[PDB]
DNA sequence: ATATCTGACACGTGCCTGGAGACTAGGGAGTAATCCCCTTGGCGGTTAAAACGCGGGGGACAGCGCGTACGTGCGTTTAAGCGGTGCTAGAGCTGTCTACGACCAATTGAGCGGCCTCGGCACCG
DNA sequence: CGGTGCCGAGGCCGCTCAATTGGTCGTAGACAGCTCTAGCACCGCTTAAACGCACGTACGCGCTGTCCCCCGCGTTTTAACCGCCAAGGGGATTACTCCCTAGTCTCCAGGCACGTGTCAGATAT
């Protein structure tokens, strides 16, 4: 229901302020949603085939920043 | 009887390095003592400077105390660190 | 025991920068990429090693990956001080 | 600190984690790495597409911004 | 003696394309880059023991790692495929 | 006495893939034959694929031998293949 | 076949070498290899600087294409 | 002495064609140069570093597919 | 202006297990020797590609003309971080035992190396 | 007006070292079985932030139109390619010491996980 609804237009806008540009015109707070969902969609499917691996049920920290590795996207703080 | 990081006169514990390395021979690997040292070197050398410029950026920030946003800006005023690091950087 | 090089850390800043203070999650974050950097170069090398088709990984080897991975002048100066290090170890005591 | 509200965020995630298997739960702290991770991936997204945008000597931005960045970068979604 | 599959892939095209000839240098580019994703597989599916802190490797992580790489339908066939041939080994003579 | 590949009707030599494997084992990766029948099915039916998208090129091109191009315009018609295949196509 | 005269080639690459180590030979099958794959490499980036340029509504090429191209990649040289 | 010269302008007016593009205006065989010089470049250090480990004095096709496999443009066909 | 106030940061201290040699010790690897294959020099044709000039001509390329798609700005919901509360169930941990990989025989045969005739294009003759 | 032969194919055979077990044998991980703390519900709630409406406005599209910058095309011209030729020197390869990891043990001492005063952000008099 509405899931993908979520993300706020005066999020992206604010997110572009900090993104540097200033001047975001409109049609594109759905096609935002559209590649925040793709992009979502594969680090997710990465994360759970990790964890599920693991035999566990619940999706930890390590699964999503391996994800991210894997993707050649990795962040640090937390496993390397 | 000297420890060998200590022999060198070097900081990083030659030792603990010489077993990380041991984690991943490939059923062969042996660790030509040497190499540790001079990873070890690397590493600090390579260390030395990234600390450098992040307390640059901390004492011209007038700051005693390091913050991501420090190391975030210093790399992203030097282009070789930014290219070592090719990572997205938390904060 | 998860071991960390924070002390270390603290030991060669207190080498150059003997009056600096450095917050915790700083030093874990520095942690966490000198640990990436150090697996970089140690899977590099043994590709190396694989590369040769040999077996047994040596100084030469590290300083043929860090070259690699290191640009110009920090590429030289890295080479100089592991090449220097090296010698300081083995014709010393 | 982080410009999303974490509360449908975490509607979103579970429903993308829900096509794909029921009843999984998530480690709060991942969510939280991966609600960081992902803005900061939009945020480089919208970064080149102001770069694209000024090369297109116009300052607002339309879809065909975005359709050739994610054609030029590879992700080719 | 270096390896090559180029019999094999001969094999099960005449079990799919019973018909089709193929030229040499065709078939070692299909040997190279079989052996590239072969390696891909390898070093991920040790990368996943080592990540769950283990030691040994088991079709059940063969399977993790090419559910990683590979996508959608065919990563629901390939599934298919390695466990239907796990099962033909293994409950069987 | 069956080969393992033949026992389980498979093509691919089951024990060339252990061994290669037993090249990259970290000094403790201990192979589960049946990993070895996983992977060589995957390697087997992702080759059958790859092929079926080759031959149908060829046979469309109205030529019984196999080019370079025609794996070209092959993956340049699926989208998941040239996922796979990351890599720049000689010729 | 290739586009590049060979000899030319050889002339380039052997200087670019030389800044490096002097003296230095090369397996003549190799800088063919080379050749091949720098060619097949800049034919991609004039494939998406016309992508680019198509985008800016005009369809002949000018360096801001190139250095947008560049930065978008992430060669970012 | 005029060594990147050597890269023609109808060289790369061919290119471009192959490349899909037909209206090359004329100020990029200059850039052309520049961009191919850097990417020869990085390239090429890596090769002659992977060259010169192995104690040797000339360069070897594996050596440049293994400096491209660094890049992530792998190239088929010689050793993988 | 500054004490302060709190956490949170550098010192101080028992209590480990990971490092420092000894020497086997066995082996990967330096090292000497060959040898011969490919990479430079190097010389002239050459012709086929590359400047050069020269029309020429076209697309771009910022100059105008132009209002409704996109920042303010209240104005109005309203849902969402807070605040517990539970809570339990999955995730942390540990005996154990047991199925599962290394090993050398046999061995062999399926898998590397010749060769071969089958066939294809193809004009040159 | 021509039908045809180097080059890759699939048998096809000759040589030969990677499967194939068999227990052994030792052991990594299932796996049973614990004892817990973080993801869901499970509620209402202040506020900020999301629509919403209205305002209110300007920028991405026409036009300006042209002209010189780029494309086709002869027109030299000149260098890439061939062709050869050599040669030699550096991969390559091989057989021979030997030093140089590592294993175990000692053994202990610097790290580690505590504590602990002290003062940098932070607040108001």
């Amino acid at each position: 229901r509405d899931n993908i609804q979520g993300i706020t237009k005066p999020a992206i806008r604010r997110l572009a302020r900090r993104g540097g540009v200033k001047r975001i015109s409109g049609l594109i707070y759905e096609e935002t949603r559209g590649v925040l969902k793709v992009f979502l969609e594969n680090v997710i499917r990465d994360a759970v085939t990790y964890t599920e691996h693991a035999k566990r049920k619940t999706v930890t920290a390590m699964d999503v920043v391996y994800a991210l590795k894997r993707q050649g996207r990795t962040l640090y703080g937390f496993g390397g | 009887a000297v420890s060998r990081s200590q022999r060198a006169g070097l900081q990083f514990p030659v030792g603990r390095i010489h077993r990380h390395l041991k984690t991943r021979t490939t059923s062969h690997g042996r660790v030509g003592a040497t190499a540790a040292v001079y990873s070890a070197a690397i590493l600090e050398y390579l260390t030395a400077e990234v600390l450098e410029l992040a307390g640059n950026a901390s004492k011209d920030l007038k700051v005693k105390r390091i913050t991501p946003r420090h190391l975030q800006l210093a790399i992203r005023g030097d282009e070789e660190l930014d290219s070592l690091i090719k990572a997205t950087i938390a904060g | 025991r998860k071991e960390s090089y924070s002390i270390y850390v603290y030991k060669v800043l207190k080498q150059v920068h003997p009056d600096t203070g450095i917050s915790s999650k700083a030093m874990g974050i520095m942690n966490s990429f000198v640990n990436d950097i150090f697996e970089r170069i140690a899977g590099e090398a043994s590709r190396l090693a694989h590369y040769n088709k040999r077996s047994t990984i040596t100084s030469r080897e590290i300083q043929t990956a860090v070259r690699l991975l290191l640009p110009g002048e920090l590429a030289k100066h890295a080479v100089s001080e592991g090449t220097k290090a090296v010698t300081k170890y083995t014709s010393s005591k | 600190e982080l410009l999303i509200r974490k509360l449908p965020f975490q509607r979103l995630v579970r429903e993308i984690a829900q096509d794909f298997k029921t009843d999984l739960r998530f480690q709060s702290s991942a969510v939280m790495a991966l609600q960081e991770a992902c803005e900061a991936y939009l945020v480089g997204l919208f970064e080149d597409t102001n770069l694209c945008a000024i090369h297109a000597k116009r300052v607002t931005i339309m879809p065909k911004d975005i359709q050739l960045a994610r054609r030029i970068r590879g992700e080719r979604a």
